[PDB]
């Protein structure tokens, strides 16, 4: 009859929905996000993170003579285990921490406190997001921010050039980017890392006096000090990003320096520490600690998400080099291009654990010098069993099933929201551009699906959307700007 | 971005990848973006329909939407075998099954209704799961229970097809207003399911609203509908020691808390923190006791049956079975103190699940897939609606009449194309019925479809040639009487001005219908229609002098939230230039308690048909408090 | 803690309202505030102005709540 024909036509459509996108909630693994959050604790020498496993709660109820209280409203939950090994001269103890985490029911929703809550994907920027006077890469702990300023610079001839100087806005201070590099690599080592050793040279004043005048007009030279001079190649001078590097170097060198101090790493360590601390005698300790924190900035998750050659993602220094070398290109990138953006689901669910862990790290490292073992035990003990569940619900990251329909493919299953706990999108920010549509949206996002109350904040994902495998739920394998 | 040169049509040609919710909308290229976004909003606002039908004009993605929206159907995920069946109520029951591969023991739950939120819910077609008995194998992809949206072959429908004509009906179809046939309104029917909690503490008792003197029943039974919109009413007592209030069972008072809903209750869940012996002595608890016992009887029944499986060492149990078993075991176990909102409660808390068939009523909002909106202004008998006369299609009556004025202004032309296609299809169906063999019928069908959709024509030729002669005759009769499927893809494959023009030129016999009392000839063609969530009940407020949230807690029939008068309203009223009367209304209605008491008393003691109120001139209580406190402050007004 | 009240007040402006019963969690109560202090402190903070105060509160979690009140010699 008619019904059989209708089923036959539906099966022969030739336009088929991506089952993997619809069912990605089931195929997403909590452990992938849990592991880096736990490894943030590894900064403490005693704490070493062994592993994590999500296990079903499997306890048969047994009659207890003692009084037992059961809530009428029921929550279906699962247990996550985080196993850590504390090894120190004091003792060796293994800490296993149990946390309650919501469990998926029917492959797309959660049931907590007697209510049906559905998780919805969030739209976020992948990395290297532009900001006023700055370029920022987001990290789990401290975002790495490059802040820019415009300053006058004077040539050996007396020629005045206006150049941009980039400072890392980190650890609550704006510190020139090159000195961070000098503190670990060294001046010659930093030049070798950037590969600018041959092009840019430092010479003494007398060497400048004997040097050929023609070369001086051919290659730009700058006066670091009365006795110290810096010469730069003309072709290197042409590029504006290379000018950024040179201007940062000029800011690095104050006039009251000797050539010997330039070639000593500990001088740069002292300057790096001096930015942060008023006391001038503890500069080295502060500087080395800052280098360590700088190395802590980059986490494995940001490395996996980042979409550039692995040589540039090896360490924090490689990332800073990549950003500075391509600063001009990266600042000029479209915020709304879906190539420069991604969707995430489980990350923000596990994010509050990072806040709790970070509070614990601050407590053990900075509060007191008392016996560490009990304190690092307190870090895990301080977290309550339902911390994740309570934060997920009370902070209202999750969405109640206000559905009036059995139709769920677009109302809940494939719904995305730009608004989030950490949201570039805000009503006060007047993100009228963000509320609009962009040509990249075609084939990935719904052009006409949004809510009149908050237009552009929420929308429906395309049923045919293909998220590239091995791109970590990124719309495109590569960002907007090729950089090659 | 500013640049749209990146968008090239050849790249997206033949693909609906750029469409999302509009995959359910035919001829989406012809509809404006505003109407499309309204349609996307309507689909989420759409309510389930008992008699939902697959659209006559379809996009062919509807079944996929039914497939991947799992809230409407339950599909087995493995081969299973039915170990046993346990009953809590006639309507609610549980089926224990064993995986034929894993050996794991799992359960499936059957209930009449699905609750979503507020009053929204839908009834279940539980035919297959009810058919299953012990030692019956459940195949891998069997659908145990389905929503009314899905049909016998699991086709998906969110609305009903209604014959529509654009006609000006006595100006009742003004702006976006619709007149519907009573039979047609019967088709557009929704369910309402409500979970209502009545909490009765030690000093509270439930009045004998549903029971006689010999048998005390204070609330409806599992198979009985609610009467007078009152489930039960609780009277709180200062001391329950006397039990002198036995004679008070029939009467009701304002102090009593009444719980309001209408429908058939289908499940009762009672959470009791009182020992059984304390409950048994009082006859007024008798009805409650039965259901309490029933719950225990159900729980114990599962415990005895599954104890070997759960508490055995193998423990091949699903997490759902384990938690169900643990909860029932907690229920039967002693020293189980139930807590609600993290507090131990006296007496017991009852949850009623109530399912009611809610019909279409005036003020309901219905729409099509093209962003149009309509409000049901009038429901009229079938005879009063436009009926064509003196034709082969004689006596055909229009189910719905829509406003003709402004149709093109809406910028949603596609509704008209749907209407024209179903109207031309009526002629094709009558042509098939009137004459020919089965071969002639398929020839006419294939030609018309070749005019509309080539892919449908090709697939229909394959499907028809597959059919046996008896099956072919049955399919043809289905097409003649029930309707003809027509495929109008959202962007690629829909017909246009030229194709409809050719269709009209070829089929010269097809012309407007001459209706019984209408000078202008009319076109009557089926349009797919959906029912929206909005009803007037949501915003109704009415208040009489003596938010409270009682209405949200089901303690009030309707909201009594007061209306607010502000400076703008006072100015518009001051247009009259009679400020004294405005102040009199303000004092009598709100500000002045003495004047308010005078108004109420005079309204109830004066002549019913002549009302003249004289209000005393007195300072308001707020003013008195202000003067007292200000004098203590040390400042006094001088009538500045 | 009496000494730390001003430091808590700068971080959490609603402390005065919350403790008494009369934002979203306005006038919840002292015991409710005590249970939810970590949530409230994160809820009410100035990113630039009160970061130093927030770090001090992290350092002295144990000293925020006072169970024993001293009375000096007569």
């Amino acid at each position: 009859m008619i019904s059989n024909f209708r089923k036959f036509h539906g099966n022969k459509n030739q336009e088929k929905f991506n089952e993997n996108l619809i069912l990605n909630k089931e195929n997403e693994s909590i452990l992938n996000y849990l592991d880096p959050i736990c490894k943030t604790l590894e900064i403490i020498p005693e704490i070493t993170y062994l592993g994590s496993s999500v296990e079903p709660i499997n306890k048969v109820y047994k009659f207890n003579k003692e009084e037992k209280t059961s809530d009428i409203e029921r929550s279906e939950l699962q247990l996550i285990k985080m196993s850590f090994l504390i090894e120190k001269d004091d003792k060796k103890e293994e800490i296993n921490k149990f946390i309650y985490f919501p469990k998926l029911i029917d492959s797309q929703y959660f049931i907590i406190n007697g209510n049906r809550y559905y998780p919805i994907y969030q739209l976020l920027d992948s990395g290297t997001y532009r900001t006023n006077k700055a370029l920022t890469l987001k990290t789990l702990l401290m975002p790495i921010v490059l802040r820019e300023k415009k300053e006058t610079f004077d040539d050996i001839n007396g020629e005045t050039h206006t150049m941009l100087n980039v400072d890392l806005d980190l650890f609550k201070s704006k510190v020139p980017f090159l000195i961070y590099f000098f503190s670990k690599f060294g001046f010659e080592g930093t030049l070798e890392y950037f590969g600018l050793q041959d092009l840019i040279h430092v010479l003494m004043k007398e060497d400048l006096d004997q040097l050929d005048e023609d070369e001086i007009n051919d290659n730009v030279i700058f006066m670091i000090t009365k006795n110290i001079s810096l010469v730069v190649d003309k072709n290197f001078f042409s590029n504006k990003n290379n000018q950024i590097i040179i201007a940062t170097l000029l800011n690095c060198f104050n006039t009251r320096i000797k050539i010997d101090k330039i070639y000593e790493k500990d001088y740069w360590v002292k300057k790096l520490g001096g930015y942060f601390t008023t006391n001038n005698s503890n500069k080295q300790e502060k500087g080395e600690g800052i280098i360590l924190s700088f190395e802590r900035i980059l986490d494995e998750w940001t490395k996996k998400i980042l979409r550039t050659e692995e040589k540039n993602k090896e360490d924090i220094y490689s990332v800073v080099r990549w950003m500075i070398n391509n600063y001009l290109a990266l600042v000029k990138q479209d915020n709304m291009n879906l190539a420069n953006k991604r969707i995430r689901l489980y990350e923000y669910l596990l994010h509050p654990l990072l806040i709790k862990f970070s509070k614990g790290t601050y407590r053990v490292l900075n509060n007191r010098n008392s016996n560490k073992f009990e304190k690092i035990k307190t870090i895990f003990s301080n977290i309550q069993e339902g911390f994740l569940v309570k934060k997920i619900i009370n902070n209202e990251l999750l969405r109640y099933d206000n559905s009036v329909n059995s139709i769920s493919l677009f109302t809940l299953i494939l719904r995305y929201t730009q608004s989030g706990p950490q949201s570039p999108f805000s009503s006060n920010s007047t993100n009228n551009k963000l509320r609009g549509l962009h040509p990249s949206y075609l084939g990935r996002l719904g052009l006409t699906s949004t809510s009149a109350g908050d237009p552009g904040a929420s929308g429906s994902l395309t049923p045919f959307l293909e998220l590239p495998e091995n791109s970590y739920m990124h719309f495109t394998e590569e960002p907007e700007i090729n950089l090659n | 971005m500013d640049d749209i040169s990146v968008i090239k049509n050849e790249d997206y040609e033949g693909s609906h990848r750029f469409l999302a919710e509009e995959l359910l909308m035919p001829n989406a290229n012809k509809t404006d973006g505003n109407r499309s976004t309204m349609f996307c909003s309507h689909l989420a606002q759409a309510v389930t329909l008992q008699k939902a039908e697959p659209p006559l004009v379809y996009t062919n993605f509807e079944n996929q939407v039914g497939k991947y929206s799992t809230a409407g159907y339950r599909k087995a995920n493995s081969n299973y075998k039915v170990i046993e069946k346990i009953y809590k109520n006639d309507y609610n029951y549980v089926l224990i099954v064993q995986d034929q591969e894993t050996g794991e023991y799992t359960l499936f739950e059957r209930a009449e209704c699905e609750f979503l939120t507020e009053h929204y819910g839908f009834q279940w077609d539980n035919d297959k799961i009810d058919s299953l008995k012990k030692d019956d194998t459940i195949e891998k992809d069997t659908v145990l229970y389905k929503n009314t949206c899905y049909d016998e072959n699991m086709n998906f429908g969110y609305g009903v097809n209604l014959n529509a004509a654009y006609f000006s009906y006595k100006n009742e179809t003004l702006e976006d207003a619709i007149v519907i046939s009573e039979s047609a309104a019967k088709k557009l029917g929704t369910f309402s399911v409500n979970k209502v909690k009545v909490s009765v503490n030690t000093n509270d008792i439930l009045l004998n609203l549903y029971g006689d003197n010999e048998n005390y029943k204070g609330f409806p039974d599992i198979g009985e509908h609610i009467k007078n919109q009152i489930i039960a009413s609780r009277r709180r007592f200062d001391y329950n020691t006397a039990l002198y209030e036995l004679k008070n069972l029939n009467e009701m008072r304002d102090s009593d808390t009444p719980f309001f809903a209408d429908g058939k209750i289908v499940d009762i869940e009672i959470f009791s923190n009182v020992p059984e012996e304390e409950l048994k002595v009082q006859k007024y608890n008798e009805q409650v006791l039965y259901y309490i016992n029933k719950q225990k009887e159900f729980s114990n029944n599962v415990y005895q049956k599954l104890k070997k499986i759960v508490e055995g060492k193998d423990n091949n149990v699903s997490d759902k079975l384990l938690h169900f078993y643990n909860n029932c075991k907690m229920r039967i176990d002693e020293n189980i103190s139930y807590t609600y909102q993290n507090s131990k409660f006296s007496g017991f808390i009852m949850e009623f699940t109530i399912l009611e068939e809610e019909p279409l009523n005036k003020g309901s909002k219905i729409t099509g897939r093209y962003g149009n909106k309509g409000v049901i202004s009038k429901i009229l008998p079938d005879d009063q609606m436009p009926t064509v006369a003196e034709g082969r299609f004689k006596g055909l009556k229009a189910d719905i009449c829509l406003n003709p004025l402004g149709v093109f202004n809406r910028l949603n032309p596609s509704q008209l194309i749907e209407q024209e296609l179903n109207w031309i299809a009526k002629f094709i169906r009558k042509d098939m019925e009137e004459a020919g063999s089965n071969e002639e019928k398929v020839s006419i069908l294939l030609d018309f479809l070749n005019r509309v959709n080539k892919e449908e024509t090709e697939l229909m030729e394959e499907f028809i040639n597959s059919l046996n002669k008896t099956e072919l005759e049955e399919f043809l009769n289905d097409i003649i009487e029930n309707g003809i499927p027509i495929c109008q893809k959202p962007f690629f494959g829909n017909i246009g001005l030229d194709e409809l023009w050719e269709l009209y030129n070829h089929y010269d016999h097809i012309d407007y219908f001459k209706c019984e009392g209408i000078s202008t000839p009319l076109i009557i063609g089926e349009i797919y229609m959906v029912r929206l969530k909005h009803e007037p009940h949501s915003k109704f407020s009415a208040r009489s002098t003596s938010k409270s949230k009682n209405f949200k807690e089901h303690k009030d029939l309707y909201s009594k939230t007061p209306v607010r008068i502000g400076n703008m309203e006072i100015s518009n009223l001051s247009l009259t230039n009679e400020m004294g009367s405005i102040m009199d209304m303000l004092n009598s209605y709100s500000n002045n308690e003495t004047n308010r008491r005078e108004l109420i008393m005079q309204l109830l003691t004066g002549n019913p048909f002549d009302t003249n109120i004289d209000l005393s001139d007195v300072e308001s209580g707020t003013s008195k408090i202000l003067k007292s406190l200000f004098t203590c402050l040390g400042l006094s007004i001088d009538d500045v | 803690n009496p000494i730390l009240f001003t430091i808590i007040k700068k971080c959490i402006p609603s402390i005065n309202k919350i403790i008494n019963y009369q934002g979203e969690d306005d006038y919840i109560g002292l015991v409710k505030f005590k249970d939810n202090f970590d949530d409230l402190l994160e809820k009410y903070t100035d990113k630039k102005k009160y970061q130093k105060e927030y770090d001090f509160l992290i350092e002295n979690h144990d000293k925020i709540f006072i169970n024993k009140l001293p009375v000096f010699s007569h």
